[PDB]
């Protein structure tokens, strides 16, 4: 006869049946959707003592691989074929036990964190069991489903038993969350909040799903550091990013400081040796906790554009040189300003000095244009100071280079950073952005590893999905929604280092990310190269920053309100509305809809439980969790592909079916402008930094070389539409 | 037409009946205004 090995254990002869009728429960309500088909695609090989699991994990992977642009179902289908294993791998059964019932019963296990048990009586619990739509399992597609059988769901990684579920996941995040809350408002909001994400309407961040409801009480993802030309200080840097890399946190290191090579030491007694030699050991430290050094451990450095070694510097991502005279592993953020690019357009020099060799220079670079160009000119025409001449069109031309290159080299322009940031240029200047170049947030160097100053930028977000909500206003409940649950984290998670407790506490700072853009200025019929989007944006991101302010400006009241508001401008009456580069105007003429003027008010008496509510960030994870589009930047194409741990992956472009015309493919756009005139337009009332990314096709251009011509001409754009950074340059490759 | 509109269950089939066997200038830039 013939045999089989049931995940119960028991034995059992084939049934060729029992498979069909599994294919059939995916199948159900699909089209183009062959049954039989999978089943040849899989080529299952049979052998005798099979366990039933594998003989399951063979049609999923092959349901997944006819996922094809003319099989948009497919992609449902194979997750419905996956959802079932997860769903039965970890309870036995195919329906999941009481909420009361498994919450307890994972707590001794080690696995979710007691904290609930006491927080929450059993009545309360078998009560939000209703909010609880187990079947909502049926709503994701296998791109999603995949990812979630990793970093979200709780498991053991050793024996690799799945110990959650779906929706289980995010109601237990949603009270855990809330749990602190009035007895009246509490329950209320854990279920207002669950649909708000269940549903795919608010997505947040990978870091959050998994902890929330575990023992680590740890929710911090990206940081910044800037470091001190002072010996001492870059050692507590040094540990700092040890620190922080060693809970896998993305780094933002400002070297921008380490005086020049060369600069005196002590008097005449000693010369400095250099930045370089003290930006490597940064790399190090960052794959303190990576095998090989292949993956993990991101740390991207900033410094300025006039430094005295800014030439050293560009060359380093480069794998073409000298080991000692490149670090490779980590990426790079250009410093500019108005000034530097003025040299550029007027052929003119630029003057490289050392942070240590001029007085005034820097600190203004970042708070004052002015001072900066009243004071650079001077040191310029002085002798006395080591210098280093280098025409403008000669280094704007080396940087962008080495930005093509790698696409790793990224820039930054500080007069916007701080000209249109709710904080004050004087009191809290930004210096930096970190990692994923989408967050503007002041820093302090450390004088030791836990000096008391010592500020830390820790920026906390969550994502509003466009593509889910029918008009503008839906946002203000979602606002209230994200922006309460995400201050109360700050309140839950530890702060490995106090620098960060104290720079975090005290403003508060929120990240917000709008995802599934693409889905959405299709859904409208315009485009990105067009501009058309131009007034919807204008009109749409109008909304979402109002309501945020508004959602934080109320909790103003129920919570205190911030503890260093003041330095912020927002309390000084300043709005991001009045702040933008004028030269936007010119590209967008959709006036604002929604009275402001109250919230200037409403803001000025009461204040801001946090100090940043508005940056744009590009996330891989939450895009695809919800089936949605990549942050803002359209898709590449319809057919989505990556390799998960089975190593294919397949996600259809939110509704290919009447969505096909609409949709502006990243290559299908004719040139940069485009994608850069919607960007500008975001920031005017973005607190804080969109990951704005721009992309070349060498095939579109004469004798397939980008011309540096435009690749400079773009730069100037973003500049004078006020973008405040510049994220990958990917070039088209695969040819 | 009587029986139901359907897509094909099997297209694995088809197989058998398909035909058997750097630009840098100061020039371009200078006018831009920022
Ligand atoms: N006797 C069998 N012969 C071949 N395939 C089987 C057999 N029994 C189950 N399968 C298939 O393997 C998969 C596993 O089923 P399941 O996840 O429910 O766990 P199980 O141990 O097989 O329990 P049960 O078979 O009683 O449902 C299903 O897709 C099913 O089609």
């Amino acid at each position: 006869n013939l045999l089989v090995t049931k995940r119960d254990g028991s034995t059992e002869r084939i049934n060729l049946d029992k498979i069909h009728r599994v294919l059939d429960w995916a199948a159900e309500g699909l089209h183009n959707v062959s049954i039989s088909q999978v089943e040849l695609r899989s080529h299952i090989q049979f052998y005798d003592g099979i366990k039933t699991s594998d003989i399951h994990e063979t049609i999923i992977k092959a349901a997944a691989d006819l996922i094809s642009r003319d099989a948009p179902d497919y992609q449902y289908l194979a997750a419905r074929l996956a959802i079932f294993h997860l769903r039965k791998k970890a309870y036995g059964q195919f329906e999941p036990p009481a909420l009361y019932d498994h919450v307890v019963k994972m707590v001794e296990m080690g696995k979710y964190d007691n904290h609930l048990l006491e927080d929450y009586t059993e009545e309360e619990f078998k009560q939000m069991d209703t909010f609880i739509d187990h079947d909502r399992d049926m709503t994701f597609s296998y791109a999603a489903v995949k990812q979630l059988e990793g970093k979200y769901l709780v498991q053991n990684r050793v024996t690799g038993e799945i110990y959650e579920s779906a929706q289980f996941l995010y109601i237990l995040v949603a009270a855990c969350l809330f749990s602190n809350y009035p007895r009246e408002t509490r329950l209320q909001y854990v279920k207002r909040f669950y649909d708000a994400v269940s549903t795919f309407k608010i997505s947040l961040p990978t870091p959050i799903m998994s902890g929330v409801r575990t023992p680590t009480r740890q929710f911090s993802s990206c940081v910044l550091i800037e470091c001190g030309d002072s010996l001492d200080s870059i050692n507590a840097t040094s540990s700092a990013i040890v620190k922080y890399v060693s809970q896998r946190a993305g780094i933002g290191i400002n070297a921008g400081r380490i005086r020049a090579l060369g600069s005196p030491i002590r008097g005449g007694e000693a010369f400095h040796t250099g930045c370089i030699p003290f930006y490597k050991h940064f790399q190090t430290a960052v794959k303190s906790c990576s095998q090989g050094g292949v993956r993990g451990g991101a740390a991207t450095l900033f410094y300025p554009m006039w430094h005295l070694e800014v030439e050293s510097l560009l060359v380093l991502k480069n794998n073409r040189g000298v080991e000692g005279n490149r670090v490779r592993h980590m990426d790079y953020g250009v410093q500019i300003n108005k000034l530097m690019y003025t040299r550029l357009l007027k052929g003119e020099d630029i003057t490289l000095f050392s942070p240590s060799d001029v007085p005034g220079l820097y600190d203004a670079f970042f708070a004052d244009q002015e001072e900066f160009e009243r004071l650079y000119t001077k040191y310029e025409k002085d002798d006395s100071i080591r210098k280093q001449r280098v025409k403008a069109v000669e280094l704007f031309s080396l940087m962008m280079q080495e930005r093509a290159s790698t696409g790793r080299i990224y820039i930054q322009n500080v007069d916007h950073c701080n000209t249109h940031s709710p904080f004050d240029p004087a009191i809290a200047p930004v210096r930096q952005s970190n990692l994923c170049l989408e967050i503007a947030l002041p820093t302090k160097p450390l004088n030791d590893v836990n000096d008391e100053n010592g500020e830390i930028a820790l920026c906390t977000l969550s994502a509003f999905n466009l593509g889910a909500i029918n008009n503008l206003d839906e946002l203000e409940e979602l606002a209230i929604l994200a922006v309460r649950a995400l201050d109360a984290l700050l309140d839950y998670q530890d702060y490995p280092i106090p620098a960060a407790k104290r720079g975090a506490m005290g403003r508060r700072t929120l990240g917000i990310g709008v995802i599934n853009f693409a889905y959405y200025l299709a859904k409208h019929g315009k485009r990105y190269s067009d501009g058309s989007a131009n007034n919807l944006t204008h009109k749409t991101f109008e909304a979402i920053q109002y309501y945020l302010l508004k959602a934080s400006n109320e909790l103003a009241k129920e919570q205190g309100a911030c503890p260093w508001f003041n330095e912020t401008t927002y309390a000084k009456g300043i709005l991001p509305i009045d702040t933008y580069k004028k030269d936007l105007d010119t590209i967008a003429n959709e006036p604002l809809h929604y009275d402001w003027e109250a919230l200037r008010e409403s803001i000025k008496t009461h204040g801001l439980r946090n100090s940043t509510l508005s940056a744009l960030m590009p996330s891989e994870t939450s895009s695809q969790i919800s089936n949605a589009t990549n942050g803002i930047e359209p898709p590449r194409g319809y057919v989505s592909i990556k390799a998960s741990k089975d190593g294919i992956l397949r996600q259809v472009v939110p509704d290919y079916e009447h969505l096909h015309d609409a949709y502006e493919l990243l290559w299908e756009m004719p040139g940069n402008d485009g994608y850069l005139q919607l960007v500008g337009i975001m920031q005017k009332f973005i607190d804080q930094s969109i990951s704005a990314n721009t992309n070349y096709d060498p095939s579109r251009f004469p004798s397939g070389k980008v011309p540096m011509q435009q690749l400079l001409k773009d730069l100037l754009t973003a500049y004078k539409f006020g973008v405040k950074t510049l994220y990958y340059q990917n070039t088209r490759d695969g040819a | 037409l009587p029986f139901q509109t359907r897509s094909n269950p099997i297209p694995w089939i088809n197989t058998w009946l398909v035909s058997d066997n750097s630009e840098v200038d100061t020039d371009d830039l200078s006018n831009f205004q920022l």
